[PDB]
């Protein structure tokens, strides 16, 4: 069914600098060797986004790690963990039952995506039992299925095929966006570090559906841990562990983008950010002569 | 008795749901004709080309925003553009008294 | 002298469509060939998407 969740925890919402992260194709077409100029939704550079994280292990307050976050026109979802805990994008609507919902739920028998009208519940949180096989036995984000739009089942989402190592074997890197109702996720796959990692990549495309719905705000998930070890109620019984994750925010902005010549993205300069740039995008060359 | 199935469906166009066109065609290289491969139309040549693909990406471009090379949606192969020969046409006379 | 009078244009001889594919029908067999069907009052109400 659903249980609604107890023991609120306040912590302050940390805060870190973003360094040039977040750039996606964005159109669907080909070029080599061109120094392209678009305008579009975006990551501005050096942005300050809103930094989360797991704290108070095993049953100490165990923390409200998934609070209600707004959704203006994006957002640049990342996470860095080990034990693949983050799941569970539950959002586009208002919350209210109100129009069709969505939820990406993954890493199950297959990976699927159930989208329908279900009732909502108050709070969210999948039940995840420390047995043999980890059975999603909860679903306690929604206590109906009144009516459903669309159903996908995909193979190949959110693989973390890497290699058996104690470090932080995932980076993920998302955006979500709605054209006009359909949402477009473009999503990636970085190999391991040894604290957002100032380097520069690419975010290819992933699959689309239209749908169209009205979006208020965000909301999170992660795996459970309940089991007889640790004696809780339905409301909270789980081992928290360590985890973290950041959040940031696009909006309109103008980029210059660079491509390389088998056609993938290597550089990319930001406009009306320095009195040095909007002169490396208006003469549409890196190098600036004096 | 009679079985009597009733069809009924919307309208309004914004939730496109089912459809259709299908209407696929066979294919031809080495000479002037024009495409609708995906729903970008023009007139060229075809051939093949060694520039290769993304998987993600669906038909090319290059300086100067025309339509360089598109990706067959049926074999998945790189093809190539190139339009029909034209030009001008100039001609020489010695003078219509000689 | 050398004078221009006009140019020449090579016409396209045939055309051709192209599309991804036509394996993804919709479902409707199960429908026409039912193994039971419904009363005359009440009626099963299929979506197809
Ligand atoms: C389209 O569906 C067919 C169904 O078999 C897939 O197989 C192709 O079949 C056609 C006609 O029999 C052949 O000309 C092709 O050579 C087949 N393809 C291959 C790779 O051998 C075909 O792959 C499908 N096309 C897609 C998915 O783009
Ligand atoms: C001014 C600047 O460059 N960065 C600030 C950072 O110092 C501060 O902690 C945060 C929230 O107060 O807002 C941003
Ligand atoms: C039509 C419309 O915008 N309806 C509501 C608005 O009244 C409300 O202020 C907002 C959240 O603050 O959510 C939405
Ligand atoms: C482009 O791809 C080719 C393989 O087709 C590779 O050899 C080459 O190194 C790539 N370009 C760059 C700049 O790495
Ligand atoms: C061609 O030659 C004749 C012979 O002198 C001359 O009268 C005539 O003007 C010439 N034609 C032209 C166009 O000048």
């Amino acid at each position: 069914q659903c249980v609604n969740l107890t023991t609120r925890t306040q912590l302050p919402p940390a805060y870190t600098n973003s360094f040039t992260r977040g750039v996606y194709y964005p159109d669907k077409v080909f070029r080599s060797s061109v120094l392209h100029s678009t305008q579009d939704l975006f990551l501005p550079f050096f942005s300050n986004v809103t930094w989360f994280h797991v704290i108070s292990g095993t049953n100490g307050t165990k923390r409200f790690d998934n609070p209600v976050l707004p959704f203006n026109d994006g957002v640049y979802f990342a996470s860095i963990e080990k034990s693949n805990i983050i799941r569970g994008w539950i959002f586009g609507t208002t919350l209210d039952s109100k129009t069709q919902s969505l939820l990406i739920v993954n890493n199950a028998t297959n990976v699927v995506i159930k989208v329908c009208e279900f009732q909502f519940c108050n709070d969210p949180f999948l039940d995840h039992k420390n047995n043999k096989s980890w059975m999603e036995s909860e679903f306690r984000v929604y206590s109906s299925a009144n009516n459903c739009t669309f159903e996908y089942v995909s193979q190949p989402f959110l693989m973390d095929l890497e290699g058996k190592q104690g470090n932080f074997k995932n980076l993920r890197e998302f955006v979500f966006k709605n054209i006009d109702g359909y949402f477009k996720i473009y999503s990636k796959h970085t190999p391991i570090i040894v604290d957002l990692p100032q380097g520069f990549s690419a975010l290819e495309p992933l699959v689309d559906l239209p749908i169209g719905i009205n979006i208020t705000r965000f909301q999170t998930l992660l795996a459970l841990h309940r089991s007889y070890l640790t004696p809780g109620d339905s409301s909270s019984g789980w081992t928290a562990g360590a985890a973290a994750y950041y959040v940031g925010y696009l909006q309109p902005r103008t980029f210059l983008l660079k491509y390389n010549e088998n056609g993938t993205i290597t550089d990319a300069v930001d406009c009306a950010l320095d009195p040095l740039s909007e002169t490396k995008c208006t003469l549409k060359s890196f190098t600036v002569e004096k | 008795p009679y079985r009597v199935v009733v069809l009924s469906f919307e309208l309004l166009h914004a939730p496109a749901t089912v459809c259709g066109p299908k209407k696929s065609t066979n294919l031809v290289k080495n000479k002037c004709v024009n495409f609708n491969f995906n729903g970008l139309k023009g007139t060229g040549v075809l051939t093949e080309s060694n520039k290769k693909f993304l998987p993600f990406q669906q038909f090319g471009r290059d300086i100067a925003d025309t339509t360089d090379a598109v990706r067959d949606p049926q074999t998945l192969e790189i093809l190539d553009i190139t339009p029909c020969s034209f030009g001008g046409v100039s001609v020489i006379t010695p003078g219509t008294n000689t | 002298g050398i004078y221009q009078t006009s140019n020449f244009r090579v016409q396209p001889t045939e055309s051709i469509v192209r599309f991804p594919n036509i394996t993804n029908l919709c479902p409707f067999d199960e429908v026409f060939n039912a193994t039971r069907f419904a009363s005359v009052y009440a009626w099963n109400r299929k979506r197809i998407s």
